[PDB]
This record gives C-alpha cells, sequence and structure tokens, in this order.
DNA sequence: CAGAGGAATTTCCCACT
DNA sequence: AGTGGGAAATTCCTCTG
C-alpha cells in the first residue's frame, strides 16, 4: 500500500499573531497545539510505512476549498520564496519542525504577493489558474506537508499532500484568542443580579458574551454592548443559578464566548453561594 | 517704539494635528477663548502700528533653544510651512482662523526639517537661533532668490541633524514675527519675534484627554486598601495616578493617591487599585471627597468624581 | 539574546448636521 | 459635504523567558 504523511501535533489554532516583514527576523516559530507554558511543541508529522531518505515541503494555502496558495509567507530556517522544503531527516520517521514562522503581507502589496506564488509555481493542489485571482482571508491560513520518498525501484514517490488545522492570526479580534484576564469579584449569590467587572483581551462589542457553565446547568451574564469598555473590559450581571436554595457553595464555570465562531476561552472559575 | 503683541494665544489642548495622508477640512486652530456656538482663533496686534505690515508665523521648537519645528502650518495663507498675512488698513488687529498643523512623519522629519531651514535663511526669516547663531546675515534683506553658499550650509546641515534628534513631534509654538515698510519699496524692517504659548496634540498618548468613565465603586472605607476598578480613556502606566482630595476651609487640602502598579493597567484602559487611608481613620459620618487621573508629567488632570468614605 | 506582548505611529473610515 | 472622532493598519519597543 501506499505509504502516507500524518500529522502528530497540529499547529496551535490561536493566540500566535502574524508578524509584518519589518517586526525581523526574530518573529519566531508556530507552537503546536499540544503545547502550552510549560511544555513547547512544534508541528510534527509521521511519514510511517517509510523511514529512508526524502525531502519534505512545506507551504501555506487557504482556510476553506478549494486549498489555493495563501499570499501570506513561510519564514525561517530553509525557507525561501515563502515556502519550505529541505531533506527529511533519514534517522527518524517522526519529523517536528521548530523554525516556521507566518509574515503577513502588507495589505498593499497583495497583488504581487500572489505574482509570486503563481511564478513560483506552488500550487499543491494544482487549483486552476482561474480560481487564484479572488479575495484572501489574510487572518486565516493552513499549512500543508507536500512530502517526497522513494518507492522500491529507487524512483522518487511523493506522497498525498496533508491540511493540518486552520491557524488564525492573533491580531485581529474577531479571530483571535478569547482571555480572560481579571475579575473584580467572582462569588455573587445563587440567585444572580450581581454585578461584574471582567477584564479581557480585545473583543467586539457585537460579538461577544459571558458564558456561564456547570452540569446540567448553562446560563449567560446580562449586559449590553455599551457595557464593553474599549474593547478591553466588559461590565455584566451574574445569572440566576440552578438551585434557588443551593446550601452549601457550588462552583461553576465562567468563560467568554463570540457566537460567530462558538469559540470559548479557557475557564475562569466562579462560587455561587446561598442566599 | 513698534511691537507685536499675542490679542488671544492658540487653544492647547484638544487640538489633533493630522499627517499628509489623513487630508485637510477636519479642524482649524481654535483661540484659547473658544466656546460653545462661538469660536475663536489665535489673534495678533502691531502696536504704534507702522501704516501697513507684514506679518509671518512659524511653527518652532518648545525647548530651550527655540528652533524650527519640522511640522508644518497649513490652510489660506500658508505656504511651505509658514503662513503670511498683511495688516495695511488702519486696521492693526490680525487673526488667524483655518490654522492647521500638518504632521510631518518622523522619517521625513530631517528632510523636511533642512530644507525649512534653508528657506529662511534664504528669505531671511529670523536664522537668529531658529538654525544658526552666527548665521544672523540677512535680518530680512536675504534678498528674492538671493542665493546662499557653502559657508552656511554646511553650518545648516550640522544643525538639522542634531536637531533632528532632539524634536518633540508631540507639541510645537507658534512664532509671530512682523516686518515694516523701510526706505520704501517693501519690507525688511523687522521688529522682533514673539513666541505663542504651546500647543499639544490631542492624539499623542501624552496629552490625550484624562477621563474617568466608570467605576464598580464609588465608596469605601476610611481605612482604606479596597480595590476598586477604574474603566477610563488612554492612559500610559508608568505616567499616571489616581489622587483622592479633600479641600478643607482653611485653604487646605488633604490628598490620598491610589496604590497600584503599572501591570495594574488593564491596556491603557482601566486601572485596577487600592483606595489610600483617608485623612482621619475616625470619623462617626460618612465624609465625602473627590477622585481624579492625574498624570505625572504635566501635572494635567481630569474632571472628578465625588467618593465616599465610611466608618470601620 | 529571542521573541512575547505592549505601545506608539500612520492610515483609513464612518457618523453627523 | 466638511467636521470630528474612532478604528484599523503598520511599526517600533520593552521587558520577559
Amino acid at each position: 500500500h501506499a505509504p502516507y504523511v500524518e500529522i502528530i501535533e497540529q499547529p496551535k489554532q490561536r493566540g500566535m499573531r502574524f508578524r509584518y516583514k519589518c517586526e525581523g527576523r526574530s518573529a519566531g516559530s508556530i507552537p503546536g497545539e499540544r503545547s502550552t507554558d510549560t511544555t513547547k511543541t512544534h508541528p510534527t508529522i509521521k511519514i510511517n510505512g517509510y523511514t529512508g531518505p526524502g525531502t519534505v515541503r512545506i507551504s501555506l494555502v487557504t482556510k476553506d476549498p478549494p486549498h489555493r496558495p495563501h499570499p501570506h509567507e513561510l519564514v525561517g530556517k530553509d525557507c525561501r520564496d515563502g515556502y519550505y522544503e529541505a531533506d527529511l531527516c533519514p534517522d527518524r520517521s517522526i519529523h517536528s519542525f521548530q523554525n516556521l514562522g507566518i509574515q503577513c503581507v502588507k495589505k498593499r502589496d497583495l497583488e504581487q504577493a500572489i505574482s509570486q506564488r503563481i511564478q513560483t509555481n506552488n500550487n499543491p493542489f494544482h487549483v486552476p489558474i482561474e480560481e487564484q485571482r479572488g479575495d484572501y482571508d489574510l487572518n486565516a491560513v493552513r499549512l500543508c506537508f507536500q512530502v517526497t520518498v522513494r518507492d522500491p525501484a529507487g524512483r522518487p514517490l511523493l506522497l498525498t499532500p496533508v491540511l493540518s488545522h486552520p491557524i488564525f492570526d492573533n491580531r485581529a479580534p474577531n479571530t483571535a484568542e478569547l482571555k480572560i484576564c481579571r475579575v473584580n469579584r467572582n462569588s455573587g449569590s445563587c440567585l444572580g443580579g450581581d454585578e461584574i467587572f471582567l477584564l479581557c483581551d480585545k473583543v467586539q462589542k457585537e460579538d461577544i458574551e459571558v458564558y456561564f457553565t456547570g452540569p446540567g446547568w448553562e446560563a449567560r451574564g446580562s449586559f449590553s454592548q455599551a457595557d464593553v469598555h474599549r474593547q478591553v473590559a466588559i461590565v455584566f450581571r451574574t445569572p440566576p443559578y440552578a438551585d434557588p436554595s443551593l446550601q452549601a457553595p457550588v462552583r461553576v464555570s465562567m468563560q467568554l464566548r463570540r457566537p460567530s465562531d462558538r469559540e470559548l476561552s479557557e475557564p475562569m472559575e466562579f462560587q455561587y453561594l446561598p442566599d | 517704539g513698534p511691537y507685536l503683541q499675542i490679542l488671544e494665544q492658540p487653544k492647547q489642548r484638544g487640538f489633533r494635528f493630522r499627517y499628509v495622508c489623513e487630508g485637510p477640512s477636519h479642524g482649524g486652530l481654535p483661540g484659547a477663548s473658544s466656546e460653545k456656538n462661538k469660536k475663536s482663533y489665535p489673534q495678533v496686534k502691531i502696536c504704534n502700528y507702522v501704516g501697513p505690515a507684514k506679518v509671518i508665523v512659524q511653527l518652532v521648537t518648545n525647548g530651550k533653544n527655540i528652533h524650527l519645528h519640522a511640522h508644518s502650518l497649513v490652510g489660506k495663507h500658508c505656504e511651505d510651512g509658514v503662513c503670511t498675512v498683511t495688516a495695511g488698513p488702519k486696521d492693526m488687529v490680525v487673526g488667524f482662523a483655518n490654522l492647521g498643523i500638518l504632521h510631518v512623519t518622523k522619517k521625513k522629519v530631517f528632510e523636511t526639517l533642512e530644507a525649512r531651514m534653508t528657506e529662511a535663511c534664504i528669505r531671511g526669516y529670523n536664522p537668529g537661533l531658529l538654525v544658526h547663531s552666527d548665521l544672523a546675515y540677512l535680518q530680512a534683506e536675504g534678498g528674492g532668490d538671493r542665493q546662499l553658499t557653502d559657508r552656511e550650509k554646511e553650518i545648516i546641515r550640522q544643525a538639522a541633524v542634531q536637531q533632528t534628534k532632539e524634536m518633540d513631534l508631540s507639541v510645537v509654538r507658534l512664532m509671530f514675527t512682523a516686518f515694516l515698510p523701510d526706505s520704501t519699496g517693501s519690507f525688511t524692517r523687522r521688529l522682533e519675534p514673539v513666541v505663542s504659548d504651546a500647543i499639544y496634540d490631542s492624539k499623542a498618548p501624552n496629552a490625550s484627554n484624562l477621563k474617568i468613565v466608570r467605576m464598580d465603586r464609588t465608596a469605601g472605607c476610611v481605612t482604606g486598601g479596597e480595590e476598586i476598578y477604574l474603566l477610563c480613556d488612554k492612559v500610559q502606566k508608568d505616567d499616571i495616578q489616581i489622587r483622592f482630595y479633600e479641600e478643607e476651609e482653611n485653604g487646605g487640602v488633604w490628598e490620598g493617591f491610589g496604590d497600584f502598579s503599572p501591570t495594574d493597567v488593564h491596556r491603557q484602559f482601566a486601572i485596577v487599585f487600592k483606595t489610600p487611608k483617608y485623612k482621619d481613620v475616625n470619623i462617626t459620618k460618612p465624609a465625602s471627597v473627590f477622585v481624579q487621573l492625574r498624570r505625572k508629567s504635566d501635572l494635567e488632570t481630569s474632571e472628578p468624581k465625588p467618593f465616599l468614605y465610611y466608618p470601620e
């Protein structure tokens, strides 16, 4: 059977922000989803079903089909003309990539951006030319691994290209990471009504909400668009909890939620107390 | 003796500078007296007048050594950075309206500055301090399109160079210069220039409007140390402080300052502090006081908000 | 030092009356 | 429309790890 590429460490979906050329060479690498504050992972693949020599190429493609070459660029070790191409270390069959960086393009110099992709023949999915002219979501991209091994006869057999999870630019509020930074109170009674000042990262009044959860219970904070202070702070009212006579502290979860993406932030923790 | 006098100073705060890219028609510099329905503007007057006189106004720095500024005055009556008018009737009071301060870019300061220093030496418009000390040559007899030499241009550069580094693109000052008719012909009798109050760019972080939009709590124990969230307009963490204060009866004033660290300022739009101890922690009834934001640098403050201190 | 985060600069755009 | 103001885009800088 034909050998295949397998992604064992997806790139983290949010948090990293696409960096402009001017911000320098030391912009950073894109981290793996399974990464964290303690552990620092990186996109990794396994070419299970082959360990010999070969070559690997990585590039950027749009989020939605047809997966056409993206105007942004990958920069870092072994990158050129916007793509990464190097030889697969022949020792192990598991390969990780810790020097991948995304370099966004000035909205201006976009026309030439699609040009370089063309003129350099990147097209991992050979999408017809008429397809790659339209608009491009400059906040969403996906990694594409075009690996190349060798058949028994010793000839180069390029495998099927694989797409990783999407990577959203953090410098865009609607595509960015949600995060509750601090709260002026985290108690409130089990009958709701308590007011809270919540400080968070850039959000948008039209597309945001405070989601309260707990087993067998779901509710939302009450607040209005005017209560969203400069995209960085929200003042809202706690909702009524399940048990009206909830004697004995009950600890629920409170998180930020964006309707458009249905995305949620890591929980904050809150306790509904009796009375 | 003839002398220029400033009738109405420039406003000073609340006027935003505008980049070339923003185009015009965004607003004109208002007089220090600007009002509700009524609008004022910079105003000067030539004393012990001299028939018809020529008046120019240029932008200059706010440093100890007054120099030419890189931004430029635009609007009707302006050209190449300097505004020009002329009061020749029996009327000696000219006013400058619809003036705009063009915000040059950091990477265009030198180019613009230099070309601004020469045009001055040529027109002979105050190269006294404005550019070179001993370049006092031609106090106005610079001659229409009378070329310069290399005995000053090499001197200019050494100036436009060191100055480009000390320029504060955040503030400027207007300098008025009057010229009178001498030995018939035209204007060459310079009347000793005058500098206006400094004008602060409202879009600059170090001069934005200080304000308190909202507070989660407006009362606290005289003991102090109680946490409060304050929602405000853009401020700088290393240059902002919260001042509680109470005016006495003996013309005295007590003050306290919210306690907090820069890390306690959320994206310049909010501050989390702990209240200060009130004057006397032994009061029996609640004592009303005021709270206000204040910028360490300009000592510039915001409108105040009432705060109620109460017993333990 | 590299590079996460925070800000400062520059550009764009959108209510109004 | 010209004002007045906000937002975005793009660049720069500071401290962390």
